[PDB]
């Protein structure tokens, strides 16, 4: 997930 | 105060948070994860109390980032609540929730919790 | 997006009066069940703006930090949540509510709960 | 926090 | 309590079996709506054993982990809310379900929810 | 098994003790900062007994009622998280915080936060 | 995917 | 409260  | 906010700061797995704070309690700006390249920021909005009740007090605020922009779109949406601490090593201290859509048989998987600190470029 | 803009009531009666931008924006303004102008704040936030799913709801969230021109309770709420369409539309979130606090208080500063809004009432 | 807060009066 | 004590059931179809201990102790079974072997758990909590005051809830939290004879989900629930006793019973809930992961998966490795439960089927 | 098995410190001045049994079992003693007689507190959880990988951690829960011979705060905390193994082991958890109120109240009932443990003095 | 406390 |  690109928040990360 | 809005000085105090406005500003980049950075959290404890890399990403950024580029914020304009309002004198009318507006938040707004742009979220960049840990890759730091076009595909990874994302819009901002939020809000925060632009009236602190004492000086040693936190001032509380919220922000919403939908995981979706000209490149990607996770169908996700993350909101942070948390306060922000002035001084020398001023923070911005934050729970968060990230929702995803979901069909309502997998709802019980929908939402994430977490926690984030970030601290401000010099 | 067109299901998401309107009035939206939750469990209290608290009213929730939103218009979703095109482009993903959520701006409007909650009012507190009590109802009167010292019960209205400014709300924001964002959704995901892409064409509905097959039965999957839209994420979505939005903050309100509670001061207006009259009060001023010295904390913020963000709901994270989806959207759901349908005969009965629904918005179910989950909310944090943090107040500012000293920092001796910070570990008691944060609140959690859910509300589910509808489109009815 | 409080004992009465906006959000749920 | 023994008001405590005895069967709940959620909204999903979940069945809680619980003993309460005079002392604070919960224990018992959390069966999910499967019904049969492999989908009975052990549980482990405390509850507020003060004698209930006017119309306050009774305090109250529990563990699962979702390991039995049978399965391994590699993961644990905890359930916190409280117990409101009389006709009506109810114990509402919040909960938060852990995953085992590696560091860089940690960031996702709890899912926030809540369930209510009451003693009627 | 004696991984979690010890005792635990975590960033507040808060000491844990466990037991973990083989069975998946976690018992032992809470104590707040204070350090005296009316600052300890039964704990029960569980957790997973059969890990994964020897990379991913260990699910686990525990929760604590704030009463004893000495004190009630009419409240009980519970923790979700995982232990991670190895030379500098840890305890990395959420916790919720209900507190015994009224349902008029009953908003205002769930704290939220997050507890790092160590077995560093 | 599934998980069995929402089975 | 007693938890800190």
């Amino acid at each position: 997930h690109p928040q990360f | 105060d809005q000085a105090g906010i406005t500003g980049t700061w950075y959290n404890q797995l890399g990403s950024t948070f580029i914020v304009t704070a309002g004198a009318d309690g507006a938040l707004t700006g742009t979220y960049v994860t840990a890759r730091g390249n076009a595909e990874s920021r994302y819009v901002l909005t939020g809000r925060y109390d632009s009236a602190p009740a004492t000086a040693g007090s936190g001032t509380a605020l919220g922000w919403t980032v939908a995981w979706k922009n000209n490149y990607r779109n996770a169908h996700s949406a993350t909101t942070w609540s948390g306060q922000y601490v002035g001084g020398a090593e001023a923070r911005i201290n934050t729970q968060w929730l990230l929702t995803s859509g979901t069909t309502e048989a997998n709802a019980w998987r929908s939402t994430l919790v977490g926690h984030d600190t970030f601290t401000k470029v010099q």
